[PDB]
C-alpha cells in the first residue's frame, strides 16, 4: 500500500485475550504449582 | 437448529468478506466505456440502439452497442 | 553530511486534537471529491428527517444506495482510477 | 570437539536448496493471517459449488 | 580524546566523497590508485593503529565505497593488493560485517580474472566466514568477464565486416555457450530464494548512488 | 435445464465476452496449515504428483503409509 | 484425440520438469561441495602441521 | 473461374492460408517468416539472405535473425525459460518475436525472465555498439495455432514501423481479414506468477 | 493369538506393509521396556498414529513468533 | 476423381496449374454459386478424393486436412441454410 | 485535548532482532572483534 | 459542481441512466420465476 497512512494514526491494535484470560483470577490456584501424578493406563485385555 | 456462517481462510486472508470484487467491476465497466468509445468513433465517422442509413455501419455499430450493454448487464447483475 | 546519519522513526504516544483533525483531513483531500459529496448527500438522503420513522427502511436503503452507486460508476473516476487504486505494490511492480 | 570449526555452520552458509517441501506456507514460511483452526472442522469439508 | 578521532575521519570522508563523486576519466587508474594509497597513507589507516585514534571508525558508509574504489588494480606492481587487505583488516577489529551488497559490487568492479582472485584470496587473508554469496558472486564475475571477452571479439569481427555473423546473433540471444549460472534457467544463482545477480555486468558511481539515494527518497516520504 | 433454457433464450446467439485472465480455476479447497493431517497440496503442482504406487515426495512430518502385498 | 493431446500435453510437462529436477539436484551438490571444501580445506590445514 | 481469380488477385493467399491454421502439420511457422520477410524487404532498400539471417546494406540496424523453432526445441531438451522463435533489430528498437506453444504448462515458462532482457540487451549493446542508454527490448507473442487481427496489427504497427497508408498499400487484404481469438485460445496470453519458493514443485 | 512372537495381534491402522503387526520384519518391539506414554506395548508410538481419537492432539507441524506478528500480540507458541 | 497420376499441388504449381486472365468476377456471385454446388454434394461425394500413390505419413496428413475442410464447409452448409431460410 | 494513541506495531519488535535481521545481509568475520589482532606474545602452531 | 450532485437524487428513470429501479424483495424472490408468471399471463403485448 503507497498510501493509506491517514487510517493508521487513528488505527487501532488487536487486543490482548491470551494473557487477559491467563491472569484472570482462578479459583484452582495454588501458592506453588504440582503437576499432577500420571493416571491409570489400559495396559490390554490380561492387565486391565 | 442454527445454520453457522463463515470465513473459511487458510491463512492466506484476514477478511471475512469482501464487497463486490472491484477488479472485476471495473474491468467490465472499462470494456463497455471502450465499445461506446469505438461505435461513437464510426458514428461520427459515418456521420461526417442506433439507426442510420448505412448497413455496414448499421451493422458494426449495433454490434458494438450490444455486446457494450451486455456488459453493463454483468455489473448491474453483480 | 560531516558526520554519519542514522534514521529514526517517531512515534507518538499521545494525539492531540489538532494533529487528529489534520490527520483526518489530509485523508478527505485524499479521496475523490465527487463521491465525497456524494456520499454525503446519500447519507442525508437516508437519514430524511431525522425521527426513528423517517430514516429509510432495509429495502429502501439497498435501493438507494444502488442508485447512486449506478450513477456514479458510469463516471471515468470510479472505473478507470479508482479501481486500480487499492492494488498492493507487487502488483503495480509486475504492471510496471 | 572432533567436529568444530570456525566456518560457521550449514544454517550460516545456506548451502540448502528447496525449504519446505510445499513451498510457501502460511504457518511456517510466509506469514499466518485470519483465524486458526485448531479442530479440522474447515479442513474436511465438502464443496457446496 | 576519541572525538578527536571521530572528527578527523569527518574531514577525513568528506575527501573520500571528494574523490568518489569525481569518478571521471580524469581520474585513471594510476591516478585513483595513488590518490587512494595516499588517503589511506595521510589517515593512518593500517592495521598497525591502536584501537583509540582509529580513524576508520567513524566513516559511516563512506568505507565501504572507499573499498570499493580500490579494486581495479594499476598496472605498476602487485601492491595494489595490500591496500585492500588494509582496509578490511580494520573492518575486521572495529566489528563491522562487509554487506553482501558491498562485495557484490566489488567483484563488479574487477576487470580482469587474476585481480578477482584477488579479491577472494584477499578476504581469505582477511578472516571472512564464506558464504554462498561469496561465491555465487565470485563466479558470476567470471561469467561476465568471458561474457565481456566474446563481446569484444563479436563486436571486434563486426566492426571488420560491417554484418553480424549468425554466431554474433546466437551468442546476443542464448550468451556464453555452457555457461555456469545461466539465464535460460534462472532458479539456479538464486540465495535465500532471492536472486544474487549484481555482479554480472559493470555498474557506474552514479548506478550505486542511485541504489542508496531511492533508499533515502523512500525514508524521506513513506 | 429445459425450461430454464428456454427462459434466457435469445433471438440472436450471441458471442462470448472475454473475461478477467480467469475466474475459473477450481478453487483449491480450504485446509488449515498449522493443525493438519496432510497439507492441501495445489492443484496448480498438478505436474509434481506421483502415483499410488511411486509417489512424490510430501508431506514429510507425517509417517507414510505403506502398499500392502502378500 | 483429444484425450490424448492433453494427456501429452501433461507428459511432456512432466518430463520437463524432472529435468529441471535434475538441474536443482546438480547444483545442491555443487553447494554441499563447496562448504565440503570449506572443512576440508580446514581440516588438511591442520594436517599439514 | 473462382480459384483463377483468387491466384490472380490474392498473391500472399498460401500466407493468409496458414494464417488461418490450415497447415496442421508444421503450420503457419514458416508463412509468419516470409511474410515478415517480404514486409521487410518491402521497407527497406537492401536485404541481403544468409542462410536463417538477414541483414541491411545500409550501416544502420535492420536485421531479421530466425533463431529456433520454439515448438520441438521446447519439449526436446534443456528444459529452460526464454526459448523464443524471431529476434528482430530495428535500430535502437530489439523485439523477440515468440509463437506460444500449445501446452498451457509449457507457456508459464515460454517468454524470457527478466534477467534474460538485461542480459539480451547489454549484448547487444556489446556487439552492434548501440548506446545502452537508448535501447528498448520488447516481447511479442502469438497465439499458437493461428494468427488474429490484434496480432497481426501489432506486428505491422510496432514490431515494423508502417503508418496505415503504407500498411494498406503493401497489405491489402488486412481489411477483409477478420479472424479473431476463440473462447479456448483467449487466455494463451495471461500466464501464472509463480512465487521463488515454489521452483521445485511447479515449472 | 496365544503364541508367542504372535503377541502383537491384528492392527490394520499401523503405517506398515502387513496388516498382520507379528509379520513385520522391520520394528521388533519390546514388552518389558515399553508402553510407559501409549498404553500397551503393541500398539504405535505417539509419533507415528495414523487414526487420531476426538480429544487427542494430532501430529505438530515441523518448522526447522516471526509470522504471527497480524495475529494476537500476546499469543504465544 | 483421384486417379493415378494425382499429386497434392503446392501454392506454385496452382498458381501454374489456374492461370486465366479475365476481367469481369464478381467474388460474392461466384462465391456463393461454388458455394451451392458444394452443399449439393451427398457424402459420398468426398469419398475418393485423396491421391493414390503417396508415403503412407503424408497420406494421413492429407486425410486430417481433407477431413478438416469437409468438416468446416459442412459447419458452414447448416449456417447458410439457416441463414437462406 | 489529548488521547491514548493506538502504536502502530514494529515489524521486528526489539533492537536484538534487529540486528539479526541486518546480519542475514553482511558477512560474519571467522574471528571475533576482540581476538583477530596478533597477540604481543607468539604463539608458535602446533599440531593439535 | 453543485447541480450535478442536485441531479443525483432524482429517482431513477430509463430516460437518463438507462436502469431500472432496484425493488429488492421482489428481485429476491421472484427473480427466477418471472418467465413462469409472465408465460401464464400469456405473453406480453407489444403495443405501440
Amino acid at each position: 500500500s503507497i498510501y493509506a497512512h491517514a487510517l493508521s494514526q487513528f488505527a487501532v491494535c488487536r487486543q490482548p485475550w491470551n494473557e487477559y484470560i491467563g491472569l484472570l483470577t482462578k479459583q484452582d490456584s495454588t501458592p506453588y504449582h504440582t503437576e499432577p501424578q500420571e493416571k491409570p493406563a489400559y495396559r490390554g485385555r490380561k492387565q486391565g | 437448529k442454527l445454520s453457522v456462517l463463515e470465513a473459511a481462510q487458510s491463512g492466506l486472508t484476514d477478511y471475512f468478506c469482501g464487497g463486490l470484487n472491484f477488479e472485476i467491476v471495473g474491468f467490465e465497466l472499462h470494456m463497455a466505456a471502450m465499445l461506446r468509445e469505438r461505435a461513437a468513433a464510426i458514428l461520427e465517422r459515418s456521420g461526417a440502439c442506433a439507426m442510420l442509413l448505412e448497413k455496414a455501419d448499421e451493422r458494426e455499430v449495433n454490434k458494438l452497442l450490444r455486446d457494450a450493454s451486455r456488459y453493463e448487464d454483468r455489473v448491474d447483475d453483480a | 553530511l560531516r558526520y554519519p546519519p542514522i534514521y529514526f522513526i517517531v512515534k507518538r504516544c499521545t494525539l492531540y486534537f489538532s494533529e487528529w483533525a489534520y490527520a483526518v483531513k489530509h485523508q478527505l483531500l485524499l479521496q475523490s471529491p465527487f463521491a465525497l459529496r456524494a456520499a454525503f448527500g446519500l447519507l442525508q438522503e437516508v437519514r430524511g428527517d431525522g425521527a426513528a420513522e423517517n430514516v429509510m427502511p432495509l429495502a429502501e436503503t439497498l435501493g438507494t444506495e444502488f442508485k447512486y452507486f449506478t450513477r456514479l460508476m458510469r463516471r471515468p473516476d470510479f472505473y478507470r482510477v479508482g479501481v486500480h487504486t487499492d492494488k498492493s505494490v507487487e502488483k503495480w511492480e509486475e504492471i510496471k | 570437539l572432533m567436529a568444530h570449526s570456525d566456518t560457521k555452520g550449514i544454517p550460516y552458509f545456506k548451502v540448502d536448496n528447496r525449504g519446505h517441501s510445499n513451498g510457501r506456507v502460511p504457518g511456517v514460511n510466509a506469514p499466518f493471517f485470519g483465524e486458526f483452526d485448531q479442530k479440522m472442522m474447515q479442513a474436511m469439508s465438502r464443496p457446496l459449488n | 580524546n576519541a572525538y578527536a578521532a571521530m572528527e578527523l575521519a569527518a574531514e577525513a570522508r568528506r575527501e573520500i566523497h571528494e574523490l568518489w563523486l569525481s569518478a571521471e576519466t580524469a581520474l585513471e587508474r594510476e591516478k585513483r590508485v595513488q590518490q587512494v594509497a595516499a588517503l589511506i597513507e595521510k589517515y593512518k589507516l593500517d592495521p598497525s593503529t591502536p584501537r583509540e585514534a582509529d580513524v576508520s571508525r567513524g566513516l559511516g558508509d563512506a568505507f565501504d565505497r572507499l573499498l570499493l574504489l580500490c579494486l581495479p588494480l594499476g598496472k605498476t606492481d602487485a601492491k595494489g593488493t595490500d591496500n585492500l587487505e588494509r582496509l578490511m583488516h580494520l573492518a575486521g577489529r572495529n566489528g563491522r560485517e562487509l554487506s553482501v551488497r558491498t562485495i557484490q559490487h566489488l567483484f563488479a568492479r574487477t576487470d580482469s580474472f587474476a585481480e578477482a582472485l584477488a579479491v577472494f584470496y584477499t578476504m581469505r587473508r582477511c578472516h571472512v566466514a564464506m558464504n554462498m554469496e561469496a561465491y555465487y558472486s565470485m563466479l558470476y564475475s567470471l561469467q561476465r568477464l568471458e561474457e565481456e571477452g566474446w563481446g569484444q571479439h563479436f563486436r571486434n569481427e563486426y566492426e571488420e565486416n560491417g554484418a553480424p555473423s549468425e554466431q554474433a546473433m546466437d551468442f546476443i540471444v542464448k550468451g556464453i555457450s555452457n555457461a555456469l549460472l545461466p539465464e535460460n534457467k534462472p532458479w539456479l544463482g538464486r540465495v535465500m530464494f532471492q536472486d544474487r545477480n549484481v555482479p554480472d555486468r559493470r555498474y557506474d558511481t552514479r548506478d550505486f548512488d542511485e541504489l542508496d539515494t531511492a533508499w533515502t527518497q523512500r525514508y524521506k516520504s513513506g | 435445464q429445459r425450461n430454464e433454457a428456454v427462459s434466457s433464450h435469445e433471438a440472436v446467439p450471441q458471442t462470448p465476452l472475454v473475461d478477467l485472465p480467469g475466474v475459473e480455476r477450481r478453487r483449491d479447497l480450504p485446509a488449515d496449515p498449522i493443525t493438519r493431517l496432510f497439507f492441501q497440496h495445489k492443484g496448480d503442482h498438478a505436474l509434481y504428483y506421483g502415483t499410488y504406487d511411486k509417489p512424490s515426495v510430501q508431506d514429510d512430518d507425517r509417517v507414510q503409509i505403506e502398499k500392502r502385498v502378500p | 484425440e483429444k484425450k490424448r493431446i492433453e494427456a501429452r500435453q501433461m507428459m511432456d510437462g512432466r518430463q520437463a520438469l524432472k529435468k529441471k529436477h535434475l538441474d536443482l539436484l546438480r547444483e545442491f551438490h555443487e553447494r554441499q561441495f563447496f562448504f565440503w571444501y570449506e572443512r576440508a580445506s580446514e581440516r588438511l590445514q591442520n594436517m599439514n602441521l | 473461374e473462382l480459384v483463377a481469380h483468387i491466384v490472380r488477385n490474392y498473391s500472399q493467399i498460401d500466407i493468409i492460408y496458414d494464417f488461418l491454421g490450415f497447415n496442421y502439420s508444421e503450420g503457419y511457422r514458416s508463412s509468419l517468416r516470409r511474410y515478415m520477410e517480404y514486409l521487410q524487404c518491402k521497407t527497406a532498400e537492401n536485404v541481403r539472405a544468409s542462410g536463417r539471417l538477414v541483414t541491411g546494406d545500409k550501416g544502420e540496424h535492420n536485421i531479421l535473425f530466425d533463431y529456433c523453432v520454439s515448438r520441438e526445441s521446447l519439449v526436446s531438451g534443456d528444459s529452460c525459460q526464454g526459448i523464443i522463435d524471431f529476434l528482430y533489430i530495428n535500430g535502437n528498437d530489439v523485439t523477440l518475436i515468440i509463437i506460444a506453444s500449445d501446452n498451457p504448462w509449457l507457456r508459464n515458462r515460454q517468454l524470457p525472465h527478466r534477467r534474460q532482457m538485461e542480459g539480451i540487451a547489454r549484448r547487444v549493446c556489446f556487439v552492434l555498439g548501440i548506446p545502452p542508454s537508448e535501447v528498448r527490448i520488447r516481447n511479442l507473442l502469438l497465439p499458437p495455432t493461428y494468427l488474429d487481427k490484434g496480432s497481426i496489427v501489432r506486428l505491422n504497427d510496432i514490431v515494423f514501423r508502417l503508418s496505415n497508408e503504407q500498411s494498406n498499400l503493401l497489405i491489402p487484404w488486412l481489411t477483409n481479414y477478420n479472424k479473431e481469438l476463440d473462447p479456448k485460445d483467449v487466455d494463451y496470453t495471461a500466464l501464472a506468477k509463480t512465487t521463488n519458493e515454489e521452483e521445485w514443485l511447479t515449472l | 493369538a496365544n503364541h508367542p512372537n504372535r503377541q502383537s495381534g491384528i492392527q490394520f491402522l499401523t503405517h506398515y506393509n502387513t496388516h498382520q503387526r507379528f509379520r513385520v520384519n522391520k520394528d521388533y518391539i519390546d514388552y518389558m521396556h515399553w508402553g510407559k506414554e501409549q498404553g500397551q506395548a503393541r500398539l504405535p508410538h505417539r509419533h507415528q498414529r495414523v487414526a487420531f481419537d476426538f480429544n487427542d492432539q494430532l501430529h505438530p507441524t515441523r518448522i526447522g513468533y516471526a509470522w504471527f506478528a497480524s495475529q494476537d500480540p500476546t499469543f504465544g507458541h | 476423381h483421384a486417379t493415378y497420376g494425382a499429386v497434392p499441388l503446392t501454392h506454385s504449381q496452382v498458381t501454374s496449374v489456374y492461370a486465366t486472365d479475365g476481367g469481369k468476377v464478381d467474388e460474392l456471385g461466384l462465391l456463393e454459386l461454388v458455394e451451392e454446388r458444394i452443399f449439393s454434394w451427398k457424402l459420398n461425394k468426398w469419398e475418393m478424393r485423396i491421391p493414390p500413390n503417396l508415403p503412407n505419413d503424408q497420406k494421413e496428413l492429407i486425410r486430417q486436412e481433407q477431413e478438416n475442410l469437409k468438416q468446416i464447409l459442412s459447419e458452414w452448409r447448416k449456417c447458410f441454410g439457416a441463414l437462406n431460410a | 485535548t489529548s488521547d491514548e494513541s493506538h502504536i502502530t506495531p514494529y515489524t521486528l519488535g526489539s533492537v536484538a532482532a534487529g540486528v539479526q535481521r541486518l546480519g542475514e545481509h553482511r558477512l560474519r568475520y571467522t574471528l571475533s572483534p576482540w581476538d583477530i589482532t596478533p597477540p604481543e606474545d607468539s604463539v608458535v602452531l602446533k599440531h593439535t | 459542481d453543485d447541480s450535478d450532485i442536485l441531479r443525483l437524487r432524482a429517482p431513477l428513470t430509463y430516460d437518463m441512466d438507462s436502469t431500472a429501479a432496484l425493488h429488492v424483495p421482489t428481485h429476491c424472490g421472484k427473480a427466477s420465476r418471472l418467465a413462469g408468471m409472465l408465460q401464464d399471463a400469456g405473453g406480453v403485448q407489444v403495443l405501440d
